[PDB]
């Protein structure tokens, strides 16, 4: 009851800080970009006497439109490809289990947007048995490890807690360079993205937060390898597993910051 | 709501010709996919010809290909039709509809592709 | 290791069944639309002699250049609305802690993108500890208002197996018209959605999938009242707790159907 | 599913002291944290103590804290709950829960943070 | 990569005129903001003209606003600078340049705001 209210002003002053950071890193930037088109319209308008100004931004509105939905408006033809065969379709069905949701797939349907709902309510939890079993999987495998480094050492075993702690630390540590670095390097050379867009899409993709804007292997000009679909599914899948483990590491370090802040306020 | 409404039309003999107009409501024409539909007594509403938000682009159903002939005037808010060498097959209430939608008029070919409707207007060729 | 490659191979046909019935459920009526971009783009230069292509061109890449980096929802692009105002950018906020990521709003700059990877890594566990406590506060809540219930079910003999299981039948059954069917209702009045649009925006909200194609609160058309944001703001903080429980419990269902 | 089994309460008078033990099945106990929950009668379950996967790290609730010590031994599949200096105010149905989720060293203080529970023993002290 | 190759200045007294010219290459000078920019001796260079995209729209300096006069011919890739009235502060090398990047002239008025830049053409008005 107490704990629960201190936890929820935490959490709202921790998201007013971040509302007034966020606004200060974007809302200039904005501002100057949404001027600096505006004057290009304006300048375009009376260069081009034939255009009306409700003709112009009908045309531009349309543009925006149809990129964010996938089709590039630059180039003759880009016949628009398909969102739905039977690939995308496997791909989107994964978005909705592992709750990651890019947006970039959406069903238009009443029938998908049904089928999407019991997807969801049936599938999700059934991912997460998945994820449970790749976490045990990887700590019997980080386990088995460490428990040959400490017969070769020839160091007598109390318990368990030494072979956990070990395999903790050597785990974010390497599973940072398997999951996160050496993707976003990947990323950088095939996606062709800058080495921060890189970071943030392995971020933003494996918090299962999913903002929809970077999506790997969404690019209709880039011609993907036979290798680089399967390479990301797998990626996704245990990098998944990885960030789920050290953000339960995270979550346990704020609940001992808890424990010292009512140690400290007693 | 924006508004169309049609005038012109009546009864001619066949071989005769027609002027349909449909004047719209509002201060956006300029930005809409203007179209001509048909609706034959019992059967359901045809294409007749689409246009571009310009103009320039026109677009007709091989029924009325030749012969009839889509055109307007965005100062005026207007969208034309003229129907030359009239059949007895074209007997039908001409329906006028406004696209605010994305995309070009020639794909605009189905009732569905429209928002806005006129009221119809009888063409009758004995 | 056995148990693992089990169900693994269980997901993996989940995910194709799931391909199978997505493509025959959206691929046809994703073939019959035949409106593009490039046929406008076209027809715009043979309306308006005055531009060549490659001037029109330069007024739509520069236009893409100057766009936010978020995806508005369905239908709602024309507003040119402040992404960044402090309102705006606090429900932000919430959409990379609570994971639901709509992606209606996203950080274009480059402090943007690495204040939010931070803030990700280290907001997302702090919400889970609010998370678990509310999820506490309902069962003891609920628990209370169902201990005149459970007096009269252990005064008839009944087991304690039978009590739990009809319990928690409760808490989907009164937790479901508190967070998914009143909330659909307001949102079918309020955004102008229709009934399945409504109650498949609650589900992937809940879920936290957050597409971003539904996002209430998002349309410039409509004057949203006062009590609105906060109001949408709450039911979100406490519906994925009652989510994340109802999902625990589809979970134990499935566990219960391998047993049998 | 794993099956907790709580043993060892009754009826003390004030002052006494007691001692829980709840025995789990399967050959993955020294891989859950273990945790002790007490329901006294038109109460919640609250929190009472809880236990790291080794036995190491120990939290306790402020009203049972310096009185009742919580300890585990992976060899028999037993978390132990030894209450000395009982007060009336112990009187409740002590509960014993697993968590096999990754963490919860210390911190799993919420009935929650816990996978599997017990059936509940009845510990009642008098004046 | 883009060349910008000036021409037409030279050394005039003051009250006297000058008509400068600027060819690119390539084909798409039409997409291109073009300006204008002077270096005095031991100076950085200073704005004096800038255009819009298809020459509608002019921007200029106030030192130079009444006098100068820019204009272009999408037809011939060239920009063109008209300076009436000279006076001798106007005497500086004239840099012609080119930007290909999102945004109108108006607000291009730095060196950095452009992309291509020409060798110079030696502008000199004497008393
Ligand atoms: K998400
Ligand atoms: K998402
Ligand atoms: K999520
Ligand atoms: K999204
Ligand atoms: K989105």
């Amino acid at each position: 009851m107490k704990t629960v209210v201190a936890i929820f002003v935490v959490v709202v002053v921790y998201l007013v800080t971040g509302g007034l950071v966020f606004r200060a890193l974007e809302q200039p930037f904005e501002s100057s970009q949404k001027n600096t088109i505006a004057l290009e319209k304006a300048e375009f308008l009376r260069d081009h006497v034939c255009v009306s100004p409700q003709e112009l931004e009908t045309l531009i509105q349309h543009a925006l439109d149809a990129d964010n939905a996938g089709v590039s408006p630059i180039g003759q033809s880009s016949q628009q490809s398909s969102h739905w065969d039977l690939g995308s379709a496997f791909f989107f069905a994964g978005t909705v289990i592992t709750t990651i949701g890019y947006g970039n797939i959406a069903p238009s349907t009443e029938g998908g947007k049904i089928f999407c709902i019991l997807y969801a309510i049936f599938g999700i939890p059934l991912f997460g048995f998945l994820l449970a079993g790749i976490g045990d999987q990887l700590g019997t495998i980080f386990g088995k490890s460490i428990a040959r480094v400490e017969k070769v050492f020839r160091k007598k075993q109390v318990s368990q807690t030494k072979i956990r702690v070990i395999s903790t630390i050597l785990f974010i540590l390497a599973g940072c360079i398997v999951f996160v670095t050496i993707p976003a390097v990947i990323f950088k050379y095939i996606e062709g993205w800058t080495a921060l867009e890189s970071i943030y899409f392995v971020v933003v993709t494996l918090t299962t937060v999913g903002f929809g804007d970077f999506v790997a292997g969404g690019n209709a000009g880039i011609n993907y390898r036979e290798w680089y679909k399967p390479l990301v599914w797998f990626w996704i899948l245990v990098g998944l597993a990885y960030f789920a483990a050290v953000l339960s590491m995270i979550g346990d370090w704020l609940r001992v910051l808890s424990k010292k802040t009512k140690e400290e306020v007693g | 709501q924006v508004q169309l409404v049609e005038s012109g039309g009546g009864l001619v003999q066949a071989g005769g010709s027609l002027r349909l107009s449909c004047a719209a409501s509002g201060r956006a024409f300029s930005t809409y996919v203007m179209g001509w539909f048909r609706e034959a007594p019992g059967k359901e509403r045809d294409f007749v010809a689409t246009l571009s938000r310009g103009g320039a682009v026109t677009y007709y159903a091989d029924s009325v290909k030749g012969r009839f002939t889509i055109s307007r005037d965005n100062a005026k808010n207007t969208v034309y039709l003229q129907m030359d060498s009239l059949e007895p097959e074209d007997t039908a209430v001409y329906y006028c509809a406004a696209r605010d939608r994305l995309g070009g008029a020639g794909t605009a070919t189905f009732w569905g592709d429209y928002d806005y409707w006129g009221q119809g207007t009888q063409v009758t060729v004995s």
